[PDB]
């Protein structure tokens, strides 16, 4: 129910008003990424 | 019905007695049935 459909099924339009949603969640949520660190050692690990 | 050799016994204009019959038995009047299927091919509206 955003796309009336002639059958009763998973057709197509379940496809598109999946793709309506997500696109106005995304046009909304403006958020920033805030964080803190840990402090490792750097010559006591493997990786580089 | 036909005569012995003669011409027909419907032109003569003279009554016969001992011409000949058809009979059928006892159940010749069995109703006849017949069934048919039936699937169509495009619906009237359509396509997701």
């Amino acid at each position: 129910n955003i796309i009336n459909t002639i059958t009763d099924g998973i057709t197509y339009a379940n496809r598109t008003e999946f793709f309506i949603r997500v696109m106005v969640l995304m046009m909304m949520d403006r958020k920033i990424l805030t964080m803190e660190f840990y402090d490792v050692d750097t010559s006591a690990i493997s990786n580089t | 019905p036909i005569y012995t050799s003669g011409l027909q016994k419907m032109q003569s204009s003279k009554v016969s007695m001992a011409n000949v019959v058809l009979s059928a038995g006892s159940d010749v009047i069995r109703q006849a049935a017949i069934k048919y299927n039936v699937v169509r091919t495009q619906e009237i509206i359509l396509f997701e």
